Formats: C-alpha cells, structure tokens, sequence
C-alpha cells in the first residue's frame, strides 16, 4: 500500500 | 552470560507504553483500550487499574517522587494520577494530535511530550502545568523524546522524519539535527547511560538500529536483526546490551561491544511495542508490552 499510517 | 528468567506474565489488550516504578516492585501499562494497569510482578497482583478514556493511551511514566503516573493518549490529553489514591491530579490537551511519548525531568518538575503535531512541548508542574517552550522544526510525527541522564538541560526527539534533534531547554533551535540515514524515519530514541560513551541509539521501521556519537554527530554503527518494524532500542543501566523489539514478535538481546545478537526471545505475545527497564538494575529487571499483554523478566 501506498500509504501506512502509524494508527496501531 | 545471561540467566533469563521469566518473572511475570499478564494477557491484556494490546500494550503501547511501560515503566518500573523505582522503589516498588511495580509496573505501569497503558492500553490501546484506553485502560492503564499498575501491576506489582512479584506478588503477580493488580495493585490499581484505571479506565482514562477510550481512545489509545500511547504514553506512560512514573513520577515516584510526586505518588504520580503522568499518561498521554489519543485524545489529545495529559493526564496525571496520583497512585496511592487513584485521584487525577490534572487533565489537560497537551497538543492538537497524538501523543506518541513523554519523559520525566530527573531532578526539576518538568515533563516532555512528543506529538504528531510535529513539535515537543515542555511542561512545568509547580508552575500549574504550564507550557514553557514548544520545540518547533521537525517536519513529521515526534515519536520519542528523551532527557541526556548525564546532562538533563539537553533532550532528543526522534522523528518519522528521518531525524534525531538534540534541544536544550530554554533554546528555540536545536543544538543539532542528526539525519539519520533510517529512510522510514525514527520511532525510538534513548541515551546511553554511563559516562565512557556519549552514545544515543535509534530504531526504524527500516529493520535498523543505529547508534551514534552525539559528539562528532556521527553513527558508529547499524545493528540489524529483525524481519518488521523495530518498535524500540534501549541500553540496559546496568549490563552491557542492547534490548530491542520488533513488530516480527521478538525481543532481541545485543552485545553492547560486538553488536551481535546474544539471545532472541519469543514471549508469544504477538507484536512488541514498548520496553521499560528497572532505574537502578534491580534484578536486571526489563519488561515489554504486546499486543496480547506484558512481560516481566530478570536477567542473571
């Protein structure tokens, strides 16, 4: 994926 | 050379900040579910658990010296306990964003915290928990920020970035900005504790660790080891390693003089998140936080 953002 | 022992084992949701209290044989967790846990590992007993909000609490530190826990979470909000009667202290929005972390002044009645709002803030407790001094300059989420234990007027950032910043308190622009070469930029920082080294090391969502001079601004060295992203690195206070922790499930044990890896532990929690490790090396105490709980445990 293009983006993943630091949620977890 | 290490005696491994497990101490104490606890399954809870997912685990995102740690601490040791420094005279009593506790821990302090704080959840994804917005729950924070003190735990005492020796009796294996909650000693006070506390729903704070419903959002992450990401951050989590003792201040033993005030009865407190200081808590950063989601929401935008510090929030501060006291321990022996459960009692909030204090609740404010610290920053428009997350807070990924925050840091105890040793010796002045400070705290850091470090957002995704780009910007470390200062605050100070016997001035009614005001803000002092907002550092500005980093350009993406603060994710760790740590006072220098041999000089704490001077702190660092680590920054998905790509940065370190190293700041002194009541200056407006860093001392320096350590570019750290970790292309999915830095989510820990910690200092090396004894004088013989003026060492800081980083961890990246790059499989590295690296540690670097703060002197000649240079990196001494890359440690990799792990197969997902390294969540933390820290150097132990009282033994010569490196504790690391890594969304690939494991804890890795390193060689502070060889940078290799001496022992790979596999605590069965899923994915590690956060580290702790006790102030004055009682025990050679360390603990991780997981997705499916947290650990204890001593090394001989």
């Amino acid at each position: 994926c293009t983006f993943k953002t630091k949620t977890n | 050379k290490l005696d491994i022992k497990k101490t104490f084992s606890n399954r809870s949701d997912r685990v995102k900040g740690i601490d040791f209290h420094p005279t009593e044989p506790w821990v302090l967790t704080t959840l994804y579910s917005g729950r924070v846990e003190l735990w005492n590992y020796e009796t294996q007993v909650e000693v006070r658990s506390i729903q704070v909000t419903e959002t992450p609490v990401r951050a989590g530190k003792f201040i033993a010296r005030k009865n407190w826990i200081i808590v950063g979470s989601d929401d935008f909000r510090i929030r501060v306990f006291n321990y022996n009667t459960g009692e909030k202290v204090v609740d404010f929005e610290a920053h428009p964003d997350y807070i990924r972390s925050i840091a105890v002044h040793p010796t002045k009645p400070y705290v850091l915290s470090g957002s995704d709002d780009l910007t470390v803030k200062l605050w100070n407790w016997e001035n009614n928990w005001a803000l002092e001094q907002t550092f500005e300059g980093h350009e993406h989420f603060v994710m760790c920020v740590a006072f220098n234990p041999k000089d704490p007027s001077t702190f660092a950032s680590g920054c998905l970035d790509r940065t370190v910043k190293v700041w002194s308190l009541g200056q407006s622009t860093p001392n320096f900005t350590l570019t750290t070469g970790q292309e999915r930029g830095v989510n820990y920082v910690d200092y090396y504790p004894l004088p013989d080294k003026p060492y800081m090391i980083t961890a990246s969502d790059d499989l590295t660790i690296k540690i670097w001079d703060y002197q000649t601004k240079s990196c001494v060295a890359t440690l990799e080891g792990h197969m997902s992203n390294v969540s933390f690195a820290v150097f132990h206070p009282t033994l010569p390693i490196i504790i690391s922790g890594s969304e690939d499930g494991t804890l890795k044990i390193w060689n502070s003089s060889t940078y290799k890896v001496e022992k790979t532990l596999n605590v069965g929690l899923e994915r590690s998140w956060c580290i702790a490790t006790h102030p004055t090396g009682r025990k050679n105490y360390i603990a991780s936080g997981f997705d499916n709980g947290f650990t204890v445990l001593s090394l001989g």
